[PDB]
RNA sequence: GGAAACUGGGUAUAGGUGAAACACACCUGUACCACCCACGUGGUGUAGUGCUCCUGUAUUGGUACACUUGCACGCCAGUUUCC
């Protein structure tokens, strides 16, 4: 689209920390509309956070962030901001930026939304995943129904991206939602179902990229040793 | 006070071509300051209805919105496959704003018993002092399933997490990875590691299992 | 600056409109209150001029000098145009 909102500056913050978010607009001027921040914690629903009303500068805050956040705007740079202070892990969410429409056309609805940027409040150190093979069973099946994958353990922050044979393999692949384990690191695994007849030749490689820490790993995933 | 938006059902299982209705009741009067959003995984929301019942431009006409007093109903006159998603509701009658908690909408199909798979830990991992034992439940439907870890026929508890895939785009099924985490020290102390699964497509629970250090 | 249009007692408040939830601007209602009269279903910038009309002071019908009503300019303040 021509009209765009582009958040940036969300990232990793340890508790009690201080991030500032930028929402930068294109194709419209923010000074003639009202700008909103709306957050969404993982697997959770949406949460209005704060907004700013045009021509007045009037700010408004949801009760759960009163005192800690500040919303501000800059016409010179066509950008809204969200200063965050006194952060805590409850605040871990994707922070979307949105705009109210024009009253005559879209009421008070929010017609244009940024991509959302991710804040992770956590004392964890940026860390690369470790990748281990989920090998196919020695029993598997005499007919071609076999299951394999990779375990992607102990990384921080989110997200990772996993592919099979560098995108070659897509059918039958499930990559499950990561799980925040009690050490504060993330872990998920990825699987795929392939014919058992293919195991003795076809070489399967999971492709793991954890961007936050400059980490790509590939693991070949073989049948168990002595499984002939 | 803060106005509350109370949105039933919080999920819903229907087929292509059904009429559906999400409801969203208000703790106070919001006149007509209601809006409905559609969100799909990994993606921002999209506006569907603004003020009472007015249909934001480009949104198809199977989407309508209505109003009785403080009770508002989004309605879809027959679902198309591109319509299964979560739907929210917003009041902007006064600040702070308030979003409903969503109504995930999902595709009704017939029951799919899971295909059960168990994975030991990599010996590479055991070099790090930890074991992870993974259990795969593959392409099952409906979503509810039971995964119990018995270790030398001792039932485990609170040493295992899990996660579920979104409903599959092709065959509309679910899948699940249960992860038993042990210390290497405790892992090595036992032999028969098992995964026992209960589901509606299972006339009796399915156990997949192995022995630590067979081939 | 030049000219072009309107507008005009107070406080509230409902609605509209301005790219507009509040604020600010404008517009339209409502309620109430403060003041003028010749007292109304009235009026409302103005210690200004002119015509007017009411009420006096009276004097030399005439005349001053006030009071009042309306009208028309002007002046003041605000707004909107357009250079």
């Amino acid at each position: 689209s021509e009209v765009q909102l582009v958040e940036s500056g969300g990232g990793l913050v340890q508790p009690g920390g201080s991030l500032r978010l930028s929402c930068a607009a294109s194709g419209f001027y923010i000074s003639y509309s009202s700008i909103h921040w709306v957050r969404q914690a993982p697997g959770k629903g949406l949460e209005w956070v704060a907004s700013i009303s045009p021509y007045s500068g009037s700010t408004y805050y949801a009760d759960s962030v009163k005192g800690r956040f500040t919303i501000s705007a800059d016409t010179s740079k066509n950008t809204a901001y969200l200063q965050m202070n006194s952060l805590r892990a409850e605040d871990t969410a994707v922070y979307y930026c949105a705009r109210q429409g024009y009253r005559r056309r879209s009421g008070r609805g929010f017609d244009y939304w940024g991509q959302g940027t991710l804040v992770t409040v956590s004392s964890a150190s940026t860390k690369g995943p470790s990748v281990f093979p989920l090998a196919p069973s020695s029993k598997s099946t005499s007919g071609g129904t076999a299951a394999l994958g990779c375990l992607v353990k102990d990384y921080f922050p989110e997200p990772v991206t996993v592919s099979w044979n560098s995108g070659a393999l897509t059918s039958g692949v499930h990559t499950f939602p990561a799980v925040l384990q009690s050490s504060g690191l993330y872990s998920l695994s990825s699987v795929v179902t392939v014919p058992s007849s293919s195991l003795g030749t076809q070489t399967y490689i999971c492709n793991v990229n954890h961007k936050p820490s400059n980490t790509k790993v590939d693991k070949k995933v073989e049948p168990k040793s002595c499984d002939k | 006070s803060d106005i509350q938006m109370t949105q039933s059902p919080s999920s819903l299982s229907a087929s292509v071509g059904d009429r559906v209705t999400i409801t969203c009741r208000a703790s106070q009067s919001v006149s007509s300051a209601v809006a409905w959003y559609q969100q799909k995984p990994g993606k921002a929301p999209k506006l569907l209805i603004y003020s009472a019942s007015s249909l934001y431009s480009g949104v198809p006409s199977r989407f309508s919105g209505s109003r009785s007093g403080t009770d508002f109903t989004l309605t879809i006159s027959s679902l198309q496959p591109e319509d299964f998603a979560t739907y929210y509701c917003q009041q902007s009658y006064s600040f702070p704003s308030t979003f409903g908690q969503g109504t995930k909408v999902e595709i009704k199909r017939t029951v799919a018993a899971p295909s059960v798979f168990i994975f030991p830990p990599s010996d590479e991992q055991l070099k790090s002092g930890t074991a992870s034992v993974v259990c795969l439940l593959n392409n099952f439907y409906p979503r509810e399933a039971k995964v119990q870890w018995k270790v030398d026929n001792a039932l485990q508890s609170g040493n295992s997490q899990e996660s579920v895939t979104e409903q599959d785009s092709k065959d509309s099924t679910y899948s699940l990875s249960s992860t038993l985490t042990l210390s290497k020290a405790d892992y090595e102390k036992h032999k028969v590691y098992a995964c026992e699964v209960t589901h509606q497509g299972l006339s009796s629970p399915v156990t997949k299992s192995f022995n630590r250090g067979e081939c």
